[PDB]
RNA sequence: UGGUAUGUUC
RNA sequence: AUACUUACCUUAAGAUAUCAGAGGAGAGUCCUACUGAUCAAACAUGCGCUUCCAAUAGUAGAAGGACGUUAAGCAUUUAUCAUUGAACUAUAAUUGUUCAUUGAAGUCAUUGAUGCAAACUCCUUGGUCACACACACAUACGGCGCGGAAGGCGUG
RNA sequence: UUGGGGCCCUUUGUUUCUUCUGCCUGGAGAAGUUUGACACCAAAUUCAAAUUGGUGUUAGGGGAGCUGGGGCCUUUCAAAA
């Protein structure tokens, strides 16, 4: 899907990244993470999850395939029942302006621990 | 040590979720107390048996291992465990 | 670990669900961190009935969840 | 059931559940321009998500989701592809709206307040107490 | 170890004994609600605006925008534009905090007034509602008030008030009009109403 | 003996120890006189192949994989030859030796 | 009454050698009926006197340590 | 004397991995993760002859126009069954297990 | 037989991407439009499209960034181009094209027609001395 | 050598 | 905010990339602002590199949807068992046909569910950019404009 | 400084850095800017007002000086033909 997904970024990189995870029912989710853990454990913003009906399995059996679609929103599925996770969509603001908003961020984070110490004199 | 999702599972205690299980049953009821091990418990409890049927439990239990996801609400799209750079007021000795 | 909190459960009739059809209604005598069920006067319910003895003890493995069957 | 007098839970409820779940933002606008003429008891309500509605309006396309484009062309001699300066454009499409919900208003509040001053203000009981009981 | 992100407070080993009793105290909600409501306001408040796409326009249209007329553009002060935004700011958080509550007041000398509306013999909530009273372990918040409770039990049956009108009732209220658009009401009514 | 309170770092000796004088004796004969062993897995993936590596897991290197599995419709048997292999301790059913 | 733990509940009913029934796995899996003599952490039963009636002609199987991840449910009959 | 460390040091190395529910996954390794959870890019997918959950991994993945080819695919560790590694790489050299020499000689 | 496109878009950046869309904008439900990951056959001094559509031709010139050529069979094929259309704006990504015969037609056209070399030699010479 | 939460008085 | 009482708890460890050589410390271990090589991260930087970036010389269109309409569209499929009574086909726990008493749960949905197919409308995204409305190409296309988004390779 | 022409004003709180005045016969004026300031939410103190806990903002473009790096040309030293 012309999307160029990096060729060495890992869990921390891929970030706030539309994901197409697959599951071991085929179940997909599609929806951005923004958490994960040592499970896997992945948190999931606008998610939607997909399947195939069993009737349209005999048509997708070597075209059009109509998936049937219900909208979960902010969810958190586990890593036990998952199989695989692909990267589908860019996300909306880019990797400079992400860079920006990192780093005020840290500017606002730096000027709160200002404030507590302020507060704790 | 516990991580992210299992403080984020222990941050929505007392809204109303909805769980799925492994089996095709899907829960949705107010969680009330949830813990590490995802051993949650849930109250006004309605729901769906994989055959399709529709049921009301008052009180339910479910075991962390049989869970596909649960569903929290929105508001917990901004939440300060998703602050990357939160920096730690000056941890005690 | 933890302790899962099935204090509630105490002396309540409860309901558990074996793997897809398996309902073991019973009264909560005893629980461990592996959720073990100690159940006394055990009834299987079928969609028929069936007696499980007077004391039962059930591996936490095979249980999902649990219907608390009384009020608390 | 639709057409009861103090049914504003039921419109409300309803208003609610359309917020809620469709993500098309078509449907709330149909049934509040619905609502906006039926005589109901808790109507400004209503009004009043109208004119915040109206105010939380974003560009001059969605004025379509009110009406047709041949009834904004005719009635109120106003486009929806007129391109230049939209600001003073959309600022007298909300006069011109505001003045017709006016209207609309004046003419439901009319109502209203006839079949309350005269009728609904006297009845004291409806509900349905027993076959023993004795109504005033 | 735990933190608390909310009230940037720390704690010992991981007791849930001491994590459980952190989520009920009055700081820890004050906080939190405080948190969510502005985390709400914020992302309510945020005018995420479309970038703007102009393009070279068409001739035809040029010289026909250019001539059919120019329209007048109002503007106002800041204390103006401040104080109309304010009121449109409240009137946006008492629109939403508002409900109907006509039904309530409507049917409540109806025989089943007390296992329904009473919201405390309700059969699928009413045990959330005898659940969590908010025991109030502080003498002051249970000295504070002293009106009285009036718990309307279950077991009220038809023979208690059986005649509604003789036990005072009271008017209902009128329906509400907008105050902006007050002045148009009909100042002449049909009937003489006294008092 | 419990496990936790044996010692620090020095678990790998009675690893290595458990290895030469345990259940791993026939994945450590395999491993040193280069015999080939059958491996049968969880979805009848049979294998005959020469053992490379040893691992806690029972994560087995095998070199000169021989794999053959039967199809029930009508039976057929479908083989195949790989020169490399990496196979997980999660599908072995049970390790065979040939004398 | 009072609490009664799993384990203890297992060692009491190793104490009074009550007659067993041990459930395990679905429909591949067959009932087996004896008396428990040994268990450990992992919950591997040790049972004596074994006879197997698959689910709805019993055979005799001796002695036999039940390993822990098939045992499902354990009665008194 | 885990032998993820051996698929540590099998960066860039163009394999493919049978799953257990039977897809086979040609493509160039990039990552792998102390618990197995690898990633690979310059992917392509093959359920062969049947599994109808299958079926439906291999087509609701995008990319699919029953071969399907993919751009970035990370694997969890419980869902891979074996890995064939290509016949050209050295097997006795990227075994050398220099952490397991390490504890040999800090014996 | 070469026809010049003109009003036709500008920037996208692969070549192959562009006769795709082109094809897909011709003739609706194409073979080799409706399938994408399909290796385009190269035709050398093979029938690749319905309506006598032979190829196309486009160039990242400076001059001529916007407008492009196609090449058919014969003239019989854009005879009945230009009467099936008949002065009627076909469409493309956003905007409205306009076509018309070029006034040279192209080098492929030569094969086809010669064929039933020397002016690629003569081409060569032209910009030996063009770069001189 | 301490932390979290709660109730009184100034 | 100070002062005091009460309820719970008071901590799994070790380490911070790898290989080779030299020196020091009483076969094994540690250190070197010690030296060479590989790898990782950050900041810059360039590769006639790879992909994409929406008409305005019009009233359009690309990508993703509608949890939108026509649409109750068209074609199919199901909507509980047992005992007995008046006849009964009948290997069943009278299954089948018409009517009923009784007994246990008893998804709503039949305007339901699946498949098929077209049209209309509306949402989020863009460089809606700088010059020109132009005759190039077998070594198939002067990729030799200002940038932005994603990525590869190389250097400090 | 004035005048003319073209485009934009959705900037929808009419520039959104903040405050105040003020605007479509116009597009402006004054002040301030990271141990500070501005706006808002929640509360008990029984109007207003005051106190406490938090949230978000403090921006964009151009220019002089300094510095890091990339490319070309010139001068000088050391080494290899």
């Amino acid at each position: 899907s012309k999307i160029q997904v990096a060729h060495s970024s890992r869990l921390a990189n891929l970030i706030d990244y539309k994901l197409r995870v697959l599951t071991q029912d085929g179940r997909v989710y599609i929806g951005q993470l923004m958490a994960f853990d040592k499970h896997m454990n992945l948190v999931l913003n606008e998610c939607i999850e997909e399947r195939v009906p069993k009737t349209q399995l005999d048509k997708l059996r070597p075209l059009n395939i109509k998936v049937e679609k219900r909208v979960l929103g902010l969810t958190i599925l586990r890593g036990e029942q998952i199989l695989s996770t692909v990267v589908e969509d860019k996300p909306l603001l880019s990797k400079k302006e992400r860079l920006v908003r990192d780093k005020k961020e840290k500017k606002q984070a730096q000027k709160q621990t200002k404030l507590r110490k302020e507060k704790e004199k | 040590m516990n991580g992210i999702p299992v403080k984020l599972l222990n941050e929505a205690q007392g809204h109303i979720v909805s769980l799925e299980l492994t089996t095709g049953a899907t829960y949705r009821g107010k969680l009330v107390e949830s813990e590490d091990s995802m051993n949650v418990q849930l109250r006004d409890v309605i729901a769906t048996e994989p055959q399709g049927a529709v049921t009301h439990m008052d009180q339910i239990f479910v075991r962390g291992s049989q869970i596909k996801f649960i569903v929290v609400p929105d508001l917990l799209k901004n939440a300060p465990l998703f602050k990357k750079n939160s920096s730690r007021p000056m941890p005690p000795i | 670990v933890s302790t899962p909190e099935l204090k509630k459960y105490m002396d309540k009739k409860i309901l558990l669900n074996i793997n897809g059809s398996r309902k073991v209604a019973g009264i909560l005598r005893g629980y461990d961190i592996f959720l073990n069920v100690v159940l006394d006067d055990a009834m299987e319910i079928n969609g028929n009935n069936h007696q499980l003895g007077l004391q039962t003890v059930i591996r936490g493995n095979s249980i999902i969840s649990l219907e608390a069957l009384d009020a608390i | 059931v639709g057409l009861h007098f103090f049914s504003g839970e039921f419109w409300d409820l309803y208003l609610e559940q359309i917020s809620s779940r469709c993500t098309s933002s078509k449907k709330y606008w149909n049934v509040l321009r619905k609502i906006l003429e039926i005589p109901l008891h808790s109507f400004s309500k209503f009004y009043a998500l109208w004119l915040q509605r109206i105010d939380d309006i974003m560009d001059l396309k969605q004025l379509s989701q009110l009406t047709s484009k041949d009834e904004l062309l005719k009635k109120l001699k106003i486009d929806i592809n007129y391109s230049g300066r939209k600001g003073p454009y959309l600022q007298d499409a909300k006069k011109k709206l505001k003045k017709i919900t006016k209207e609309m208003y004046m003419v439901v509040q009319y109502q209203v307040l006839e079949i309350y001053s005269i009728f609904e203000s006297k009845i004291y009981i409806n509900y349905y107490t027993s076959p023993e009981t004795l109504v005033s | 170890r735990y933190y608390c992100e909310y009230c940037h407070s720390y704690l010992t080993h991981d007791t849930l004994s001491v994590r459980k009793s952190h989520l009920v105290g009055k700081n820890h909600l004050r906080i939190t609600a405080d948190y969510y409501r502005n985390k709400a306001r914020d992302i309510i408040n945020k005018h995420n605006h479309k970038r703007r796409h102009i393009g070279k326009r068409g001739r035809k249209e040029r010289e026909n925008s250019s001539q059919n007329e120019t329209l007048k553009v109002t503007c106002l002060s800041n204390k103006e534009k401040r104080h109309i935004m304010h009121v449109k700011k409240m009137n946006q958080k008492e629109l939403a905090q508002t409900s109907i509550d006509t039904l309530k007041l409507l049917y409540d000398g109806s025989p089943g007034y007390s296992k329904v509306f009473v919201d405390a013999n309700r059969f699928d909530i009413g045990d959330l509602v005898k659940a969590s009273k908010l025991p109030q372990r502080a003498n002051e918040k249970s000295a504070h008030h002293s009106f009285k409770q009036t718990s309307r039990s279950r077991d009220e049956t038809c023979e208690s008030n059986p005649f509604p009108r003789l036990n005072n009732p009271k008017k209902l209220e009128p329906p509400k009009i907008l105050s902006q658009w007050s002045n148009t009401i009909p100042k002449t009514s049909i009937f003489y109403s006294v008092d | 003996r419990p496990k936790h309170e044996l010692s620090r770092a020095e678990l790998e000796e009675l690893e290595e120890f458990e290895f030469k004088h345990g259940p791993m004796s026939l994945i450590n004969d395999a491993m040193v006189t280069r015999t080939p062993v059958i491996i049968s897995l969880r979805n009848n993936h049979k294998i005959i192949a020469r053992v490379k590596a040893f691992d806690r897991h029972c994560n087995m290197v095998l070199e000169n994989v021989k794999e053959l599995w039967t199809e029930k419709k009508n039976v057929i048997n479908r083989e195949r030859f790989i020169s490399k292999l990496f196979l997980r301790g999660d599908s072995v059913i049970v390790v065979l030796k040939t004398p | 009454k009072a609490m009664v733990p799993p384990i203890n509940c297992i060692f009491n009913f190793l104490q009074q050698q009550t007659p067993v029934t041990i459930w395990l796995f679905e429909q591949i899996g067959i009932r087996i009926k004896g008396k428990i003599v040994g268990f450990d952490e992992f919950m591997n039963v040790v049972i004596d006197e074994a006879v197997e009636i698959p689910v709805n002609k019993g055979t005799p199987l001796g002695k036999i340590l039940l390993k822990g991840d098939n045992i499902t449910l354990i009665t008194s009959a | 004397m885990k032998l993820v460390n051996f698929l540590k040091k099998l960066r860039n190395e163009q394999v493919t991995i049978e799953l257990k529910n039977g897809t086979t996954v040609w493509g160039t390794l990039q990552s792998v993760s102390p618990q197995m959870n690898a990633i690979l890019t310059d992917v392509k997918l093959t359920l062969p002859q049947s599994n109808g959950i299958a079926m439906a991994s291999l087509y609701l993945t995008g990319g699919q126009q029953n071969i399907a080819s993919l751009q970035y695919i990370n694997i969890r560790g419980n869902t891979i069954r074996q890995i064939i590694l290509p016949d050209s790489l050295n097997l006795d050299s990227l075994l050398v297990d220099q952490k397991q020499l390490n504890s040999l000689r800090r014996s | 037989s070469a026809l010049y496109f003109q009003n036709l878009p500008s920037r996208p950046a692969n070549k192959e991407n562009y006769t795709r869309l082109l094809l897909k904008h011709i003739n609706p439900n194409n073979k080799y439009a409706i399938n994408p990951s399909l290796p385009l056959p190269h035709n050398k001094l093979l029938l690749d499209d319905q309506m006598g559509l032979l190829e196309v031709s486009i160039s990242r010139s400076s001059k001529m960034t916007n407008q492009a050529f196609l090449t058919f069979v014969t003239q019989e094929e854009a005879d009945r181009f230009l009467e099936k259309y008949t002065t009627t704006a076909l469409k493309v990504q956003g905007r409205k094209v306009r076509m018309g015969k070029a006034r040279t037609n192209s080098l492929l056209g030569l094969s086809i027609e010669m064929q039933k070399y020397n002016l690629d030699i003569k081409k060569v010479l032209k910009a030996r001395k063009l770069k001189r």
